[PDB]
């Protein structure tokens, strides 16, 4: 079921040897050659001008950083990743996340979509794309940073029973309307809306609403 | 006063989400008089600039991985060593900690990080692995972020940048690409070229060179040569470098014999030569203002430093002030004239003692305010004066006119002809005491004013000696009353001449205050003049750049951008 390592050499070494100019394959070999073979848990493929990563992940990692290359799309990741690091690429859309996956890091691409996101979520960064609406929001996800991004609504989606929660970013959008669903979240939130075009009625209707006994309310900055 | 950096610290450190100056890094800045050369080496991750750093100040034969034990997770590092082959100057090393979420992420706010070498910078280094590209320009996105991150004047924009950006230095990482016909500059220059068009593709893709074009006036590049070892992780050797270094410290060595003879000092608007103190409110207000949501401008970082310095300037006035009266004034003053003369002419030091040390003082409002405590000062000098000048002709009172206060006590003139012997002995008396040197102001009203104390003895002396005709014969009571009226006559007709006098002296010190200021502010604007004509000189070196090669789409819109300067440089 699993690959084996004679496996994964040959299909590497043809993937070498579809090397375009300047693309440095022959680096990212012999790290993959060093990452199986020690069954190390991280894969560091950072700045080396990839354009198309191989099929064939050793499915054993579980941190991956293959951030500031020209990836378009990205191929189906190891079960057993916990961290992943790609940032600045040229992605337009995501493969499935592995369901044990915690960090996304996957900031300066071209997403518009986004698939199911796991509830092992405890942080992730998903500034400068170009998205509009978003999936389910896992429980335990406290972290968002959705400031570069051309999204219109926050549904935030519930889970069971979501305990204290962390700092959302929304900044520089076009939200322009807050759900009462951020209102009903208590007094131990953080969401920061700054720069984006609100309903007239509702750049007030906030304003008064938070200079009172607003004891049971989220803090919102704009 | 020599500093010499052992080890560079972190200046300001990225944690948690916000930036939080190093204080320790501030204390040792505050203790540099000398002025300062600033060249930042900014970079991403691992981008070999290390080799660089630890190369510009010269530690040893190269340094062996700097200090790796201590990797804070921040933002910028300093190192500041005397500077080689400029004096006076103190040679300052900025570096990032590596950008690009390599074991922390919160690379969120580095956009900042890069705006802010720049304005903390007099020579930029950028360091990229070679072959200038499409993933580099993109990579250089900071420049992108420059246009909205800072500002040149403040409001109650991206123009005004070239004036005060440093030069563009472009160190490629591993490069040294034999590609023949070209030179490094013809490189860098080849690479800046634009790509005529209208689609949406060409203006993202010469965005970001027409930014390091307009934005920085000097550019010049520089390579790397990078060891044969290809695997070789930070080997600590230097005679396996001499072995893996044939050109390439010819290289390196060369480019810090370029820093070291073409980096300018540091300036501000003025010819501010920035120091340590100075370098430190810069850093402080520029973080400040980041940290408290607002966009950080260098207009408002150098009024913030000319508020600490133009304080400090008045109290150095203030204190010279001090010092010239304290060995000039010989209290009791002989005249007034004497003591104004004496207080305008170390007033107009106090006055030139703040004018250099003084720069943009808005509304003048501490020249003004150096005026008001010289005026305090101008007070209590003459009230000094009179209780030094009447705390002497007292005294002299109690030792010319005691005599004769017993001889009257001991009933001496009433007898025959007393009235007579009394009166020619005070005619004596009075004279001595006019004739004693040094006497001051307040001689005419002390003497007087004891007179008029004394004439109920004067008046019992009479009715006393008969010796001739009296009791309706007392001509000499009412010509007593004569001399007491003409001399309360001009003692008042000379407190109209002192209170003129001060009325005249408030009116040539306000004179000599628009004076020095005068020179000051036409000194202000030769220079803002000439600080415009070079940053015009630019703006025109890179118009005809635009129309030479090719593109005259954007020298129009360049022309737009200099005739809108053409009416600010006009009121
Ligand atoms: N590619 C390259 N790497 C270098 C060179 N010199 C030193 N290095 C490596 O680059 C690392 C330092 O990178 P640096 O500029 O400090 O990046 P930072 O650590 O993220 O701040 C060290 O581990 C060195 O081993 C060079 O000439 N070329």
């Amino acid at each position: 079921d699993p690959s084996t390592y004679a496996d994964y050499f040959s299909a590497w070494d043809k993937w070498e040897k579809q090397a375009l100019p300047g693309e440095e394959r022959d680096e990212a070999v012999s790290r993959l050659k060093e990452c199986l073979i020690n069954n190390s848990d991280e894969l560091r493929l950072d700045r080396l001008n990839l354009s198309s990563l191989p099929d064939n992940l050793p499915a054993q990692i579980t941190l991956l950083n293959v951030s500031y290359n020209q990836l378009t799309n990205l191929p189906e990741l190891p079960v057993t990743l916990k961290k992943l690091y790609s940032a600045s690429n040229k992605l337009s859309e995501l493969p499935v996340l592995p369901p044990a996956l915690e960090s996304l890091q996957v900031q300066h691409n071209e997403l518009e979509n986004l698939p199911a996101l796991p509830d092992s979520l405890l942080t992730m960064n998903i500034s400068y794309n170009e998205i509009v609406s978003l999936p389910s929001l896992p429980q335990a996800l406290k972290n968002l940073r959705a400031t570069r991004n051309f999204l219109t609504e926050l549904p935030a989606f519930s889970e069971g029973n979501n305990p204290v929660v962390r700092e959302y970013f929304f900044d520089r959008n076009q939200i322009s309307h807050i759900p009462e669903s951020i209102l009903n979240l208590r007094n131990e939130c953080s969401i920061h809306i700054s720069d984006n075009p609100l309903s007239s009625h509702a750049l007030q209707a906030l304003q008064r609403l938070t200079s009172s006994p607003d004891y049971h309310g989220p803090r919102i900055y704009f | 006063s020599e500093i010499h950096m052992t080890g560079p610290m972190c200046l300001i450190e990225n944690t948690n989400g916000r930036l939080m100056a190093n204080p320790e890094a501030l204390k040792i800045l505050s203790a540099i008089t000398q002025p300062m050369v600033v060249v930042a080496i900014v970079g991403l991750y691992r981008t070999g600039k290390s080799y660089l750093m630890n190369k510009l100040a010269g530690k040893k034969k190269g340094f062996s991985l700097g200090s790796t034990v201590q990797s804070h997770t921040k933002g910028i590092w300093m190192w500041c060593v005397p500077h080689p082959k400029k004096p006076g100057h103190i040679l300052v090393l900025l570096d990032t900690e590596g950008l690009g979420d390599v074991e922390k992420g919160d690379n969120q706010n580095d956009s900042w990080i890069f705006a802010l070498a720049v304005l903390l910078s007099s020579t930029f280094v950028y360091n990229s692995i070679g072959t200038i590209n499409q993933q580099a320009m993109d990579q250089l996105y900071y420049v992108t972020e420059l246009t909205h991150r800072i500002r040149s004047k403040s409001s109650p924009d991206s123009a005004d940048f070239v004036s005060f950006f440093p030069d563009f230095v472009w160190t490629l990482r591993d490069f040294s690409l034999d590609l023949e016909a070209l030179t490094p500059d013809e490189y860098l220059t080849y690479s800046l070229k634009l790509k005529k068009g209208t689609s949406q593709k060409d203006e993202t893709f010469n965005l970001p060179r027409l930014c390091i074009r307009k934005f920085f006036p000097k550019k010049k590049c520089f390579v790397f040569d990078r060891p044969v070892h290809r695997r070789k992780l930070a080997q600590l050797e230097k005679l396996q470098d001499e072995e893996l270094d044939p050109e390439f410290v010819q290289q390196v060595a060369d480019f810090c014999s370029y820093i070291f003879s073409n980096s300018k000092t540091k300036t501000l608007s003025g010819g501010i030569q920035v120091n340590g103190p100075r370098l430190e409110s810069l850093v402080l207000t520029y973080v400040n203002a980041i940290s408290s949501g607002d966009l950080p401008c260098m207009e408002n970082a150098v009024l913030a430093l000319a508020q600490i310095e133009n304080s400090a300037a008045v109290q150095k006035a203030i204190a010279h002030y001090e010092q010239q009266m304290g060995q000039k004034v010989q209290l009791p003053t002989e005249t007034l004239q004497e003591l104004l003369d004496l207080h305008r002419d170390s007033e107009r030091e106090a006055i030139e003692v703040f004018i250099r040390s003084s720069f943009k003082d808005v509304d003048h409002l501490f020249q003004k305010e150096l005026a008001a405590q010289l005026e305090k000062k101008r007070d209590d000098f003459c009230k000094q004066n009179q209780e030094a000048s009447s705390d002497r002709c007292s005294a002299l009172l109690q030792v010319i006119f005691s005599p004769l206060e017993e001889e009257v006590k001991a009933g001496i003139y009433s007898k025959p002809g007393g009235y007579r012997l009394f009166v020619q002995k005070l005619q004596d008396l009075k004279k001595k005491y006019y004739e004693e040197p040094r006497k001051g102001i307040q001689a005419e009203e002390i003497l007087q004013t004891y007179l008029k104390s004394k004439e109920s003895m004067t008046d019992a002396i009479l009715q006393t000696d008969q010796t001739l005709t009296e009791k309706e014969k007392e001509i000499e009571v009412e010509r007593v009353k004569a001399e007491s009226a003409q001399a309360s006559a001009k003692m008042l007709h000379e407190m109209q001449r002192k209170n003129e006098q001060m009325m005249e002296q408030k009116e040539r010190s306000y004179q000599e205050h628009l004076k020095q200021l005068t020179e000051k502010m036409e000194n202000d604007r030769v220079q803002l003049l000439k600080e415009q004509e070079r940053t015009l000189a630019l703006k025109l070196q890179e118009q005809e750049q635009l129309l030479k090669e090719g593109f005259q789409k954007e020298s129009r819109i360049m022309k737009n951008e200099i005739q809108d300067l053409q009416t600010k440089m006009r009121r």
